[PDB]
């Protein structure tokens, strides 16, 4: 992972946004969503991610 | 997160005096609730203008104001010798309300 | 028989509709009722032990050879509609139409119901 | 629509200052109306201290949040502000004023001068 | 001044409401396949915000 002063970024496109895959990363500490419900993530489709 | 004002203003009676107050932060948001007070030594502060340009009752029509961007201005028309007071601005921020530094008005003659 | 309970889980988790008749007026309440294990009246009553939040409340004229009574309970868009007919008397063969009685603006989810009997 | 202030004018260092504001002509139990406190140390601009609303919601200046406590008694039309650990530098005139949204403070009282020594 | 928090709205629900339906329940919402039993951890939310 990159340092915070020089954070990295990757463009996501042309894929299926399955968010259950990344729910096996940790016991979980911080998980917050803005403008979108945690329940509608596996539903909505975005132009630029 | 500080309201900035001029230290003082001056002019002759009958002339127009402008007292400015400018925000130095985005914390003010809409900056649509700007109040102005007239403070005479030994007396309680009086509200002259509220919500940017409105007058309270008991206030002379010589006092008015307006906003441009994130800066507000108080206009004192027909300056009187009785207008010598410390003028203050006040507005809301994200977790508090602020008062300005205070501008000292002097009437020349 | 002298009333009905309408609701879902029929406990103090959701709102329930309680309709109980009387010798005088009928009392209708919608509250988060905690209903009795086996609701009945005793002539006082043992229908519910407690209730939390109440919204709708209504009191008016009673809904009630042997007598025969017919009711239709319909629930559309939050409005609980009751139709009824009373005649002198399994079921008789013949034709008789029921007519509107009350229309209750509740906004309640009903999936199950139970009757209320008076014991003596 | 008036507000009067009373309390100690001389406080010793590290002690607690208690000021009581008594108001009349209006109620503080009405929506949109509260009562707050402001102070003005010599040569300085007005400083916000504390504000209590009609529903007993209590808000404080971020720099004095740990030092101020504000309470009210709606049966006597009184509001009380207490400030702990008074510093020698905490010399100012304190003011009680009515709080509203479209206009921040109005109907300011004459104020009480408090000196720490 | 610091935010009015006395007004609540529902963000999490099992399904959608019918016309003029009212639901006052504050039962904790389970977003996953495990009984959180009121413990607001991962996939367990308080309905109102
Ligand atoms: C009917 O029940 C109500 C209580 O819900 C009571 O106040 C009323 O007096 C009763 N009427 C008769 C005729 O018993
Ligand atoms: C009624 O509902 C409100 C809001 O959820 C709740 O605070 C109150 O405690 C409930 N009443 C009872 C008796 O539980
Ligand atoms: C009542 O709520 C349950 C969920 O507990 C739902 O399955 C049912 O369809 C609802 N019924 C009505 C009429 O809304």
């Amino acid at each position: 992972f990159a340092s915070v002063y020089a954070w990295n970024r990757k463009r996501i496109s042309n894929c299926v946004a399955d968010y259950s895959v990344l729910y096996n990363l940790a016991p979980f500490f911080t998980f917050k969503c803005y403008g979108v419900s945690p329940t509608k993530l596996n539903d909505l489709c975005f132009t630029n991610v | 997160p500080v309201l900035t004002q001029p230290a003082s203003v001056s002019g002759s009676p009958g002339q127009s005096i402008t007292i400015s107050c400018t925000a130095t932060s985005s914390d003010v948001g809409n900056y649509n609730y700007v109040s102005w007070y007239q403070h005479h030594p030994g007396k309680a502060p009086k509200l002259m203008i509220y919500e940017v340009s409105n007058r309270p009752s008991g206030v002379s029509n010589r006092f008015s104001g307006s906003k441009s961007g994130n800066t507000a201005s108080l206009t004192i028309s027909g300056l009187q010798a009785e207008d010598e007071a410390d003028y203050y601005c006040s507005s809301y921020t994200s977790s508090s309300l602020l008062f300005g530094g205070g501008t000292k008005l002097t009437v020349l003659g | 028989i002298r009333g009905w309970i309408f609701g879902t889980t029929l406990d103090s988790k959701t709102q329930s509709l309680l309709i109980v008749n009387n010798a005088t007026n009928v009392v209708i309440k919608v509250c988060e009722f905690q209903f009795c294990n086996d609701p009945f009246l005793d002539h006082e009553f043992r229908v519910y032990s407690s209730a939390n939040n109440c919204t709708f409340e209504y009191v008016s004229q009673p809904f009630l050879f042997k007598n025969l009574r017919e009711f239709v309970f319909k629930n559309i868009d939050g409005y609980f509609k009751i139709y009824s007919k009373h005649t002198p008397i399994d079921l008789p063969q013949g034709f008789s139409a029921l007519e509107p009685l009350v229309d209750l603006p509740i906004g309640i989810n009903i999936t199950r119901f139970q009757t209320l009997l008076a014991l003596h | 629509i008036t507000l009067k202030e009373s309390g100690p004018t001389l406080v010793k260092p590290t002690q607690t200052l208690t000021l009581t504001c008594t108001f009349s002509g209006f109620s503080v139990t009405t929506s949109g109306v509260g009562v707050g406190w402001i102070r003005q140390p010599p040569g300085k601009a007005l400083e916000y201290l504390a504000l209590i609303y009609w529903d007993d919601d209590k808000r404080y200046s971020t720099s004095l949040k740990s030092r101020l406590t504000i309470t009210k008694d709606t049966s006597k039309n009184q509001v009380v502000l207490t400030m702990t650990n008074m510093d020698p530098v905490d010399t100012a005139t304190y003011y009680c004023a009515r709080h509203t949204i479209p206009s921040i403070f109005d109907y300011w009282g004459q104020g009480i001068l408090v000196t720490v020594s | 001044v610091s935010g009015n928090y006395n007004y609540l709205y529902r963000l999490f629900r099992k399904s959608n409401l019918k016309p003029f339906e009212r639901d006052i329940s504050t039962e904790i919402y389970q977003a996953g396949n495990k009984p959180c039993n009121g413990v607001a951890g991962f996939n367990c939310y308080f309905p109102l915000r």
